[PDB]
């Protein structure tokens, strides 16, 4: 299960 | 995929236990802070050694950078904290409320507001073209070991030896969460991601834990190093690849792959406690600093 | 010396 750390939205 | 970081440098000079080191936004200059009672600079690129910047009358426990990279604030046991102008080495505030020493310290994005939190329990948000003290927080039960400012400023996040993470509002000062492990072990570091979503929290039973705080669930849990004893910083290395970058109890600097949690490299070098690490803003560059038996801080660098 | 730098009890 991929998390996003750096994408800012 | 896995990283291949490799020792490029090692700075000495300081002559008691290395507390501390950041790299400038601008990512030419790393600040180091020790026991010693100064704070150096370096180098980021070549570890060569600019200045030394005194002043604080016991050891310091951490510095951070204002995001224009003129700027230190730096968190001392002589329980105040300094605001330094980079260039010339002067002291330009020096910033006192708190009881007892400042252990942790952070400017805000916009650099106006700096962030504490210290031994005598609480968080403090200070005025940075003042000195004076805008809001004390009664953040914790006892000793507060990481302060950190969300992506707009906005939130604050902090971690105690009480077991806790708190979220607060800025501008409020309000606590909007309070974190709960299904455990209490001692809370030794904290810290938001980029893009405030999440924060990596560090526990006194050799843990990382990556924490959705808004749902307050865990998504990711890092293990495998030494961390009982000391408050070890902790990053997200976002250059390259995606790493969960640690110091450790055990000499070595972990590193992890950010979804796997797999550890993908342990460097070797240092002879003592790894208690800080940072990583370079657009460079694959890891700088580590060790305790009393050691007091070198390295530079290494990786391809991705 | 400095805090960060001392064991916990």
């Amino acid at each position: 299960e991929e998390v996003d750390v750096t994408s800012v939205y | 995929v896995k990283p291949n970081y490799a020792l490029k440098f090692t700075l000495a000079g300081h002559t008691k236990a290395v507390s501390s080191v950041k790299f400038s936004p601008n990512g030419e200059w790393l600040a180091s802070s020790s026991a010693d009672k100064l704070i150096k600079i370096w180098g980021a690129y070549d570890g060569k050694f600019e200045k030394t910047i005194s002043g604080h009358k016991l050891g310091i426990s951490d510095v951070a950078w204002s995001s224009d990279s003129n700027l230190l604030v730096s968190a001392s046991d002589d329980k105040t904290l300094k605001i330094w102008d980079v260039s010339s080495g002067k002291c330009l505030k020096t910033l006192k409320g708190h009881s007892n020493y400042v252990f942790c310290c952070n400017f805000n994005p916009q650099s106006n507001l700096i962030v504490s939190g210290s031994f005598d329990e609480s968080v403090r948000i200070w005025d940075v073209k003042t000195g004076k003290c805008l809001k004390t927080l009664p953040a914790h039960s006892d000793p507060v070991s990481a302060v950190h400012f969300n992506r707009d400023g906005s939130l604050i996040v902090s971690s105690s030896y009480d077991g806790l993470c708190r979220i607060w509002d800025t501008a409020s000062g309000q606590c909007l969460k309070t974190l709960i492990d299904d455990d209490n072990p001692p809370v030794s570091f904290v810290k938001f991601s980029p893009n405030g979503k999440y924060i990596l929290a560090a526990t006194l039973d050799n843990t990382l834990k990556l924490w959705d705080y808004s749902k307050g669930k865990c998504l990711k849990t890092y293990t495998g190093h030494k961390n009982e004893k000391y408050c070890i910083f902790a990053n997200f290395s976002v250059t390259g690849g995606k790493w969960i970058v640690s110091g450790s109890e055990d000499n070595l600097v972990y590193i992890w792959n950010l979804q796997t949690k797999e550890i993908v490299q342990k460097l070797q070098g240092h002879t003592d406690v790894v208690i800080s690490t940072a990583c370079h803003p657009t460079e694959n560059i890891i700088a580590s600093a060790a305790l009393e038996n050691d007091k070198t801080i390295k530079l290494w660098k990786s391809d991705c | 010396g400095a805090a960060r730098a001392e064991v916990h009890l």
